[PDB]
Parts: C-alpha cells; structure tokens; sequence
C-alpha cells in the first residue's frame, strides 16, 4: 500500500539550509502532487507548498516563497525540500502528504535550528525491586540522560515488548541538555527468567545503545 | 489565508456521550465547480495526521461509523456519536478551496473517566551513574486519572526543593490514564550525604498520601 518515509531528525546551525527528503512507494509517484507541511511544536500547521513530480510543476506560499525549494526524482520516488537560512524559529516537524488533500503522511522530520553541539546520550537502567514491585507487578525501565538535540526513540527488546510501556516527554535540565525516561511493567514472577533491554536511537548523531536492565537488591 | 477558526478549544467527554466540533472559515469553501474542499484530520500526540473526513462528509477507508462530516457554507462541524477511549487527539479541519491551504488551530479531545489511584514506584540511583559524579532517583506514578497530582521528595524526611523535574505522559488510547514522573537529580557528594530518600504522593484516588523510600545503604 501506499508508503511515504522521511529522513531522519537533524540539527543545523542557524543561517545553514537542511534538505529533507521522502521516499515514497504504493503508487505513481510521478501522478500526484506532493505537499509539505510545517508543524509549529504546541502551535497549529502551516501549509509550505506542493509539487507535482510529473511536469515538476511546483507552488510556494507566500512566507516560503524564498526560503524553500521543492524538487522530486523519479527515478526514485522521492520528493525532496530544502530550507534555506534558516533561523531559531524553523525548528519544527516538516512533514510530506501525498495527494492535493493530504490522504497520507510521512511520519515527519523534526529539524531543529542551533548552534548547540550535538550530543548523544547517556543510559542508565531504572532497576525493579522491592521498591518498584506493587501487587504482583513490577516496574522498571530506562534513564536516557544528556542528549541534545531532540528526538530519542526507545524500544524495547527490539520492538517485542510494547505493551504496558510509557516513554515520556522529555525535559529541558538546566544545562540546556534533554532528559527522559522509559518505563515497562511485568509480572514480577518474571524477573528472574525474562531479559529486559531498552533500545535507544538518536539519530541526529548517528548514536544507537542498548543496555540490559536486572534486578537490584533493594 | 482563508482563516481557520476551530471551536471548542478543548473538550472533555465520557466514554459513549456524542461530541461535537466547530469550524468556520471567512469565505465559501464551496468551489465554482460543484465542490467544497474542506477535511478533517485526526493528529495523536507525537504522531502523524491521519485524514478522518475529506469533502466535507466523505469519510475514508477503514474509518469508524462513529465519525460523521457535516455542515457547509462556512459553518462546518464534526461530530462523534459515541466518543471512546481511542477518540483521544486533536483535531484539525483543513480548507483546500482557496490559496493557500489553511488549518484550523486544532480541537483538543479529552476522555473523562471515573477516579484511579496511581501505583507508586521508586528507583534508586545506578552504580554506573554515580561513577559519572552525578546522581537521579526516579519516582513514578502510573496509570492514574485524574491528571493533577502532587508528589514531593523528602530527604532523611527534610523537603525538598528546587532539585526536581517532573513529566506527564499523554492521555492512555486504551485506558484513558496518565502517568507521571518525577526525577529528583543531586550530585555524588550530595546523594552520600544522606541515608533516606523519600517519595510523597497526593492524587485525589488515594485516601491518604502514599510515601515511597528506601535507605541508601540497605540498596
């Protein structure tokens, strides 16, 4: 079926330009248009402009007229966007939707606008104990510490273990560096048996860590 | 700019109870040709945009019968028969009629279900962590409703302040929940300067405050 996958997120200092792109498959590429769409993090979207591969005709509005530029390759199925001088106020999720209508999504691209250094993080386990085990359940899960910039995905046993997770939203510490944590609950008959390990991708610096969780006296 | 203007803000509804949502524009969306272009999308947190309604009541494949696209001119609203769980997001109605393309600021739809308590855990520091200088304890509240609740460190029973940071999750699809964490962080020096370390939770599910510690040393 139809498919439209994104780049990934990256971090680019002000001034600089960025190009993201969006692979798509499930249908012809080159017969319908293509738009981008802009989302202001806690503030509603913004239509950027669209492009139909075919003839490669493309429309601009206003504000983008001059900042961005849309093009598409065939021979790929993939349609390209590329932001130019960029300031701190383009930090946002670009997303690509294929139809005049946007009838499907990318999953988005979180462009972030810094001169802050990149960072990748630091994972420490959130270990069950005594402490962490009510009624017959236990708690663990994963410190992400001291990553910048955002996004950081977590998984667990690659994917296997989804259900009765929570990762929360991140927070901003005082050094200007992100922190989160992710959390999973099982039987506590469990621990002794069963292997635990967060799957942490950042990839604005290329950084992947796994890291088993047990159990701690306590 | 056709300008979007999206009615409630926010809204709260329990399980099964119709909802209701509001967009009017500033002109005619219908199109000389036979046509109104105006849909409706559906964005859950952190997640893509997902089309519900497009043509104003055309739905879309592999959609609820719940959901139902109405209205016209310049006063189009959606509506849910029968709210659930996995009705939670926001909303959005997007005018495709003019130039350019304009959205609404988006309909935030709450689930209102009955009281739960949060179970409380805590978590003490990992030994890795502690080589690195600094030191996080972890106190976490789940699946809980409503969303306010108040949890509280304590050290050797001395509150605490300013050393804190706390993070609530988005609204369960499957239970209608939250879920909370607060993360108190001291460095090494600090965090052997003290025996016990103490987590306080105030939720209106809980009779009495519920208080989660454990002594550095037996840990």
């Amino acid at each position: 079926q139809v498919q439209l996958v994104q780049s990934g997120a990256e971090v680019v200092k002000p001034g600089a330009s960025v190009k993201v792109s969006c692979k798509a498959s499930g249908y012809a590429f080159s017969s319908s248009w293509m738009n981008w769409v802009r989302q202001a993090p806690g503030q509603g979207l913004e239509w950027i402009g669209r492009i139909y591969p075919g003839d490669g005709d493309t429309n601009y509005a206003q504000k983008f007229q001059g900042k961005a530029t849309l093009t598409a390759d065939k021979s790929t199925s993939t349609a390209y966007m590329e932001l130019s001088s960029l300031r701190s106020e383009d930090t946002a999720v670009y997303f690509c939707a294929r139809e005049y209508d946007e009838a499907y999504w990318g999953q988005g691209t979180l462009v972030t606008v810094s001169s802050a250094s990149t960072k990748g993080p630091s994972v420490f386990p959130l270990a069950p104990s005594s402490k962490s085990t009510s009624g017959g359940t236990a708690a663990l899960g994963c410190l992400v510490k001291d990553y910048f910039p955002e996004p950081v995905t977590v998984s667990w046993n690659s994917g296997a273990l989804t259900s009765g997770v929570h990762t929360f939203p991140a927070v901003l510490q005082s050094s200007g560096l992100y922190s989160l944590s992710s959390v999973v609950t099982v039987p506590s008959s469990s621990l002794g048996t069963q292997t635990y390990i967060c799957n942490v991708n950042h990839k604005p610096s290329n950084t992947k860590v796994d890291k088993k969780v047990e159990p701690k006296s306590c | 700019d056709i300008q979007m203007t999206q009615t409630p803000l926010s809204l709260s509804v329990t399980p099964g109870q119709p909802a209701s949502i509001s967009c009017k524009s500033s002109q005619s969306l219908l199109y000389s040709n036979g046509k109104t272009y105006l849909n409706w999308l559906l964005q859950k947190p952190g997640q893509s945009p997902k089309r519900l309604i497009y043509l104003v009541s055309k739905l879309d494949s592999g959609v609820p019968d719940r959901f139902s696209g109405s209205g016209s001119g310049t006063d189009f609203t959606l509506k849910i028969s029968r709210v659930e769980a996995e009705d939670v997001g926001v909303y959005y109605c997007v005018q495709g009629t003019h130039f350019p393309q304009t959205f609404g600021g988006g309909t935030k739809v709450e689930i209102k279900r009955t009281v739960a308590a949060p179970s409380v855990f805590i978590f003490p520091p990992s030994d890795e962590q502690l080589k690195s200088g600094t030191a996080s304890v972890v106190c976490l509240l789940n699946n809980f409703y409503p969303r306010e609740a108040k949890v509280q460190w304590k050290v050797d029973n001395a509150l605490q302040s300013g050393n804190s940071q706390e993070s609530v999750t988005e609204q369960d699809s499957k239970d209608s929940t939250y879920s909370l964490s607060s993360t108190l962080t001291l460095s090494k020096a600090d965090y052997e300067k003290h025996k016990v370390y103490a987590c306080e939770v105030t939720h209106q599910g809980l009779s009495s405050p519920v208080t989660k510690s454990f002594n550095r040393g037996e840990c």
